[PDB]
């Protein structure tokens, strides 16, 4: 070897560049001169002690290249030269202003069967529609129980707490709740959440990290996307509701972990939801629990529009098929304004996760509680649709009306298909992928690839034609349902640059239970009547 | 088989010397989106002559039993820091802590010290303590052969190799003695 | 009986619940007007220290603590481990969260956990209702017994002192309640939008000064789904150390590239900029699209400003773009209640993004972001919390708009500023005896957060529990938040307590920090540049008369 | 004005004087005392321990005071 030839330049290098390196290494020598060892090894440690101190800072390699051959001159010329964009480009902001000119208003009146609208800054009134609209399933919240606990609750605490759920935020009234929706679904224990938006991204990335696995569904709505980008994790896709598909995913990741011999296990989880918020159908829990417990998963069903909905008495999926809440799915997202009647959130699970998930969650750690209103109203509801289960069969009857007659029709075959399920009560429809050639020319492959490319290059102006058309289409239908006929529809309302997979716009009905079978059938067929008259010519 | 959307894959050592592979874009946005807070304290007030303060407090303690010679004396308070200061700096890798994502999850904390940056202050005051306190106790008290010895090999492999810039990011692994080490 | 009460209303009459909550004046001489600082650069502040053995103390305690709480587990789960069923693995499930990562709430918090998190019943008011508890095995689960103490409150968010359920402002909410309901339509896009919805946003866009205005139903949802709407991967954001969550969620969500400055220096942020610009994007070395700063009206945690007229100058010569929020100075700062664009003298056309929220002062939950006109417009197609998210309840928005005419002069006639010099006088009277009597304490000589330091590990429990005998709540902090050396105890003041509930709070805090000898002050806080040490007599007689005075406050 | 639904603890040198405590002699002991029970025990980290781990801590600064003390004389 030839090692030793390095280290000589090394030091005398070394004691040259020191201001002395010559005389203290001879006093040192001549001090401790009766053994060579001791010498060297103090010769070494005191000089690098000295070396490492006279270096000077070195800053570590990153990404961007250094520059350091620039004089002042061109640092001052580069600087002045640079030119910004706008901060948000007003490009074509005038081709999408339809949308927000279109937006109807209601004037001084609770929003229920019959409103009366105007649009587009007062310029037109419409009076005494039919409202299908709606986002309120039972109508429960307009009772005069509910009103008396309301105005009770504001008189003797006051409009809104002012604290964080930390210290002096949580009260009396809110763990009554917990307490009270735990033991109606049949869970140890639950939590309250300011908002519904804000459940999803602020959960999922508590219990999730870097390392690993999640396999969610191959389309879900926009708050799922956002948690699963936040988890920081990988992340799989699985054809909609197709099992072949799920067990062949299964069966290769549990091989390949078991031949790689990692020390612990990491964790997992699959994501999927209930009835579904863009297609609307109904998801199946059987083949999921066995599945899950074969392969060592865990569940997490995120139902919005099936809590107050499905069921023989509104308790939600589990019920519908007859199973348990406490062992078929590990965590459940729900919201509380689509059926109950009130703003807010929540989540239901086991004792463990919940005492985490108060510490460890930020949206509930770092921000304000509930007013006290909402919590007295809700469990006042709670109570009665315990009391009594006749609103929900009723909702139940009219929503099997609703979808057999749009869907038994026979002249509506070339034009429109339903999307939906008999159980769901919001009906979908949207075009025949034939129908929406001959008069587009574009199909969804070419949309998604479309965007898809756009999002990854970055540009900064997004805008498709073909896709523009088809909306304004549709709200024409909407449109010439409202001026002749008093029924107000609404359109699937998305923002397309915020998408990740798949979409493409629909048209959708709402109901509620406090509808009569007559009114609703003469809607039906209005509607079916607008629909034709549009399109034919 | 088939890949991910989204992949943030732990990778595991192939080689017995293996380097701590450079972050990427997403991985450097979240280190430097906030402050950490393992590393902030050493740049405070009195985080200097606490090291010193402990020294003296652990030579009075150890000179207090009756039975013990001075030269044993200086040995059990050098094997206490050494050991102290290897387990605290060196041998804990990632976070106590919630860190955002758990970025920080494959460096140790002497790694971590200042953003990586070499030859500053502070990273100059910690690699001179232990020597300055080997050569005192080595001049202050007689030792033979087999103590001078000893003591060496420890103060050296303990102390100052491991600090050294060059042994940055830098895992070993034995197929026996130690697992197969997070590369990525 | 294992569970928390549900506690009964007490019944009185009227005129003894109009004074539990709002106190009355004492005399006309505890008013005080707040002057602007045109004009006037701000100088730097000045901090104070103490002693070295303290710091040294303090050290030597969390060695100790560490190295005898890392101990304890290793033991545990090797040795005895069927009393720790939840951190194992059970039958192919990993648990649900590992040791390191939760190995400070259990083990450095859980013995002060009894002062966290506290049940209440009754309005916010100057008198705050608690239900008693008595605490089994070790914090593991609390016993409640069924009886209400008021105690004197300096935590709860009221700062104008709205917080009342008997006046103007809960006549507006109750008649709403029967013109329209306690229910949402839907999405703001489709269906839910009203003219209650329409005159509110008008009416925050006039009294803050921009030109237009939205309005949203949560503080965290406004800012967390903000900024990824105009920013994407080719984008540079240059953000505080010392800024709120809800505005740090938005920006990795958005996944622009973030750089970092020092809090408080006005220089290397203009060394951060020129370099950067020149340096330009990774890999590639070209230009960045747009460059933007935020910042915050206010800090909770240090009560310190931000120096507007400096960022005002620095994003015209560099052409970068601006954002601020203000929530917590919206409605209790200024000479009438604007905010920081005032106190400072600043146009408000100088910023581009405006933020708030009317949880803290107006009371009612919600927010709002104010900018320019063309802004605005394209904003509203693009942000996602109009067409997904639901909207916010009549009652929180009937408040909002009986209590933005109050402090603006139209409803009431001399409430506002009957409300706006109160909460002036009483921090500016809190914050100088404090300084007289030996504490230290933090601040810019008007913030009505007002925070007291504390560094020993034992003397915050101590404090916190020693007080609630004496009648009165406080909140602390920690390292998980705070710097290792300080910790501190926060006070946050209300327009209702009046001198006398000042004198009583000074004299039980006067003779507490005596017996735990936390006065240790220094020649830095006084301006003459000597220690003082005074009797609690002559503060009370002198302070007073000598608050209104600028010149004897030191920053 | 003047009427509230508060109970006001009465500040701790009140109590003594509405009961009659004027004297002095050991009198000045007690309280003397009582400070010297409060430097030794706050600036340790005794309230954040446990009960077994505080007996110890208590007994080894008790030892190491009288090693140190005795061994000062001898
Ligand atoms: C004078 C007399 C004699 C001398 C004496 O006094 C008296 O001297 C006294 C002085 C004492 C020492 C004082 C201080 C320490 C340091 C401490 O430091 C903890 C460090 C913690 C964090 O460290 C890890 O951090 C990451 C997370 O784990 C790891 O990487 C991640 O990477 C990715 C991140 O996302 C993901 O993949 C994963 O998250 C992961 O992989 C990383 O590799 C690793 O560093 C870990 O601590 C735990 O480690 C074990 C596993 O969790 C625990 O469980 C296991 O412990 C045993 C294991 O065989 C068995 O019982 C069972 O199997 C099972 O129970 C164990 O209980 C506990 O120690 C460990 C104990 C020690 C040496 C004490 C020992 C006892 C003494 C020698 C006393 C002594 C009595
Ligand atoms: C052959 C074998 C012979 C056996 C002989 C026995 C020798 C006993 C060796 C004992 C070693 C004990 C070392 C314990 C260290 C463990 C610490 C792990 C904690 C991990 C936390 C990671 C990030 C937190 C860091 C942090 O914030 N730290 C700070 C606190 O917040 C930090 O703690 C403080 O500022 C103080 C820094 C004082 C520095 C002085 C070090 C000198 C050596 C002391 C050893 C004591 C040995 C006792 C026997
Ligand atoms: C006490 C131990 C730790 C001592 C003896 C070991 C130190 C190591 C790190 C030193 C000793 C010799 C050094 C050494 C020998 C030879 C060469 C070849 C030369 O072209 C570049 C430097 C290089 C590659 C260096 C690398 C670092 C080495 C290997
Ligand atoms: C008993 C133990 C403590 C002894 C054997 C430990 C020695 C280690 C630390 C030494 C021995 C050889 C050294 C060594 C060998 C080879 C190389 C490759 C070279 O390109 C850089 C230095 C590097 C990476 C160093 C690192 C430190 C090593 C691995
Ligand atoms: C020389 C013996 C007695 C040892 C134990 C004493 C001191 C050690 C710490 C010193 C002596 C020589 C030093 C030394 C030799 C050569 C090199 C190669 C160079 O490219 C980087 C520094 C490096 C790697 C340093 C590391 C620290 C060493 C190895
Ligand atoms: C208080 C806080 C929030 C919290 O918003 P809420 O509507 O009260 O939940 C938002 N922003 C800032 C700056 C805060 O301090």
């Amino acid at each position: 070897v030839t090692t030793s030839s390095y280290l000589w330049y090394y030091f005398n290098l070394v004691l040259t560049q020191i201001p002395g390196g010559q005389f203290i290494v001879s006093y040192i020598k001549k001090s401790h001169h009766d053994d060579p060892y001791r010498t060297t090894v103090e010769i070494g440690l005191i000089l690098y002690g000295i070396i490492y101190y006279l270096s000077k800072p070195q800053q570590k390699k990153s990404l961007q290249a250094q520059k350091p051959n620039l004089s002042p001159q061109e640092i001052d010329a580069l600087i002045e030269d640079w030119e910004p964009e706008p901060l948000v480009d007003p490009s074509a902001t005038d081709e999408q202003s339809w949308r927000v000119a279109k937006t109807p208003v209601t004037m001084e009146m609770p929003i229920q069967n019959h409103i009366t609208i105007t649009r587009n800054n007062l310029q037109e009134k419409y009076t005494n529609v039919f409202n299908l609209a709606s986002n309120n399933f039972l109508q429960l919240s307009a009772t005069e129980p509910v009103k008396e606990v309301v105005k009770t609750t504001i008189k003797n605490y006051g409009v809104g707490a002012c604290g964080p759920a930390g210290f002096y935020g949580n009260q009396d009234v809110h763990y009554t709740l917990e307490y009270d929706l735990a033991q109606f679904f049949g869970t140890q224990g639950s939590v309250l959440y300011g908002q519904d938006f804000c459940a999803a991204p602020s959960v999922l990335p508590a219990f999730t990290k870097r390392g690993d696995v999640i396999v969610a569904d191959d389309q879900v709505s926009l708050p799922v996307q956002n948690a699963l980008q936040l988890s920081r994790s990988t992340v799989y896709y699985f054809n909609h509701n197709d099992m072949n598909s799920l067990e062949c995913l299964l069966n290769e990741l549990t091989e390949q972990e078991k031949l790689e011999k990692l020390p612990a296990i990491p964790r997992k989880f699959i994501v999927t939801e209930g009835i579904f918020h863009n297609s609307g159908d109904l998801a199946p829990l059987p083949e999921l629990t066995k599945l899950k417990n074969k392969y060592k998963f865990r569940l997490f069903v995120d139902e919005t529009f099936s809590i107050g909905v499905l069921g023989a008495t509104g308790r939600g999926l589990s019920e519908h098929f007859n199973m348990d809440r406490a062992t078929a799915i590990d965590i459940t997202v729900g919201s509380m304004a689509t059926a109950l009647g009130s703003t807010g959130g929540f989540v239901l699970g086991d004792s463990v996760m919940c005492l985490h998930q108060r510490i460890g969650s930020n949206a509930y750690c770092f921000s304000a509680c509930l007013p006290a209103y909402t919590v007295t109203s809700v469990s006042k509801v709670l109570k009665l649709m315990d009391s009594n289960n006749d609103a929900v069969q009723t909702l139940q009857k009219l929503s099997k009306s609703l979808h057999d007659s749009f869907a038994s029709d026979d002249s509506l075959r070339s034009y429109v298909i339903v999307t939906s399920s008999p159980v769901s009560a919001v009906l979908h429809l949207q075009l025949t992928p034939a129908y929406r050639s001959r008069k587009f020319g574009y199909t969804c492959e070419q949309l998604f690839e479309t965007m898809s490319a756009l999002q990854k290059k970055s540009q900064t102006n997004k805008f498709i034609e073909p896709y523009e058309e088809e909306e304004k289409f549709l709200q024409s239908i909407v449109d010439h349902a409202l001026i002749n006929y008093n029924v107000l529809i609404t359109r699937n309302t998305i923002v397309l640059k915020q998408e990740t997979l798949p979409i493409v716009p629909s048209l959708k009905i709402c109901c509620n239970a406090a509808m009569s079978p007559e009114e609703l059938k003469n809607a039906c067929e209005s509607v079916k009547q607008s629909i034709l008259a549009c399109c034919q010519e | 088989t088939t890949e991910p959307v989204k992949d943030h894959r732990r990778r595991r050592a192939a080689a017995i010397i293996s380097h701590v592979e450079p972050e990427t874009f997403e991985d450097e946005n979240d280190q430097q989106l906030l402050p950490n807070m393992n590393a902030t304290w050493v740049d405070q007030r009195g985080a200097w002559i606490i090291h010193v303060v402990i020294i003296i407090l652990l030579k009075l303690f150890y000179n207090l039993f009756p039975g013990v010679t001075t030269e044993w004396s200086w040995t059990l308070t050098n094997m206490t820091y050494v050991i102290g200061s290897y387990v605290m700096f060196h041998l804990i890798k990632g976070t106590p802590f919630d860190f955002n994502g758990g970025a920080y999850d494959n460096l140790t904390m002497w790694e971590q010290i200042d953003d990586e940056t070499l030859y500053t202050p502070s990273r100059k005051f910690l690699i001179s303590v232990p020597i300055a306190l080997f050569l005192v106790s080595t001049h202050y008290a007689h030792y033979d052969l087999k103590l001078f010895s000893w003591n060496c090999f420890l103060t050296t492999f303990g102390a100052v190799v491991p600090k050294l810039p060059v042994t940055h990011r830098l895992r070993i692994s034995i197929p026996g003695i130690t697992g197969r080490a997070q590369i990525s | 009986y294992t569970r928390v009460p549900l506690c009964e209303p007490e019944e009185l009459p009227d005129d003894i619940q109009k004074e539990n909550e709002y106190g009355t004046l004492d005399s006309p001489g505890h008013l005080y007007q707040v002057k602007s600082r045109h004009g006037k650069p701000l100088p730097e502040p000045v901090v104070d220290t103490p002693p070295y053995y303290i710091s040294l103390l303090t050290y030597l305690n969390y060695l100790i603590l560490i190295i005898l709480g890392h101990v304890h587990d290793f033991l545990g789960m090797t040795f005895q481990k069927n009393k720790h069923l939840d951190l194992l693995e059970h039958d192919g499930l990993a648990p649900w969260f590992s040791n390191f990562e939760s190995f400070y709430v259990r083990r450095i918090k859980m013995r002060i956990d009894d002062c966290f998190s506290r049940p209440t019943t009754g309005v916010p008011g100057r008198f705050i209702r608690c239900i008693d508890r008595i605490s089994h095995n070790i914090n593991e689960y609390f016993t409640y017994s069924g009886a209400v103490y008021p105690c004197m409150n300096l935590s709860s968010y009221n700062y104008l002192g709205f917080a009342q359920s008997k006046g103007q402002c809960t006549d507006a909410a109750l008649e709403s309640v029967d013109k329209y309901s306690i229910q949402s339509g839907g999405p703001r896009a489709q269906i839910g939008t009203t003219d209650l919805h329409i005159k509110a946003e008008k009416l925050v866009a006039r009294f803050i000064g921009k030109e237009d205005a939205l309005v949203f139903s949560m503080g965290y949802g406004t800012n967390a789904n903000l900024f990824n709407a105009f920013l994407d991967k080719k984008c540079l954001v240059i953000s505080d150390e010392l800024n709120h969550t809800s505005i740090r969620t938005g920006v990795r969500l958005s996944g622009a590239a973030v750089r970092t400055f020092k809090h408080g220096d006005m220089v290397g942020l203009e060394k951060l900029i020129r370099e950067q610009i020149v340096l330009g994007q990774p890999k590639t070395n070209r230009p960045w699209k747009k460059i933007l700063i935020c910042a915050e009206g206010l800090f909770s945690m240090e009560g310190t400003l931000c120096n507007l007229p400096k960022l005002v100058e620095l994003k015209k010569k560099y052409k970068c773009y601006l954002f601020i929020d203000e929530a917590h100075s919206i409605g209790a700062m200024g000479p009438t209640g604007r905010g920081v664009c005032e106190i400072f003298g600043v146009d408000p056309k100088d910023v581009d993004i405006l933020m708030g929220t009317f949880t803290k002062s107006f009371g009612a939950a919600g927010g709002y972001i104010a900018a320019d006109q063309w802004i605005i417009d394209r904003l509203r197609l693009d942000l996602t919390t109009v067409s997904y998210s639901e909207s916010m309840p009549a009652p929180v928005l009937a408040q909002t708009i009986s209590s933005l005419q109050t402090i603006s002069g139209e409803i009431c006639p001399g409430q506002g500023t009957e409300r706006l010099q109160r909460i002036a006088f009483n921090s500016r009277y809190l914050r100088l005896a404090l300084q007289r009597l030996g504490f230290i304490v933090y601040g810019v000589a008007d913030s009505p957060v007002i925070p007291l330091l504390l560094y020993c590990p034992s003397k915050m429990p101590a404090f916190s529990r020693m007080m609630l005998q004496r009648r009165i709540a406080v909140v602390v902090v920690a390292y998980p938040a705070t710097p290792l050396i300080e910790s501190r105890v926060r006070f946050c003041m209300s327009a209702s307590l009046t001198k006398e509930d000042i004198d009583y709070l000074l004299r039980h805090v006067s003779e507490v920090g005596d017996k735990l000898n936390l006065k240790s002050n220094s020649g830095k806080s006084s301006y003459d540049g000597k220690r003082q040490r005074w009797d609690i007599e002559e503060v009370i007689r002198r302070t007073p008369e000598d608050c209104k005075d600028d010149k004897y406050f030191v920053n | 004005q003047h009427k509230s639904s508060m109970v006001y603890i009465p500040t701790t040198k009140e109590a003594k004087r509405r009961n009659g405590k004027s004297e002095g002699i050991l009198n000045t002991i007690e309280e003397v005392v009582e400070k010297l029970y409060w430097t030794y025990y706050i600036h340790l980290p005794f309230y954040l321990m446990a009960s077994f781990d505080s007996f110890f801590l208590h007994v080894f600064f008790l030892t190491i005071f009288s090693l140190s003390f005795f061994g000062i004389l001898k």
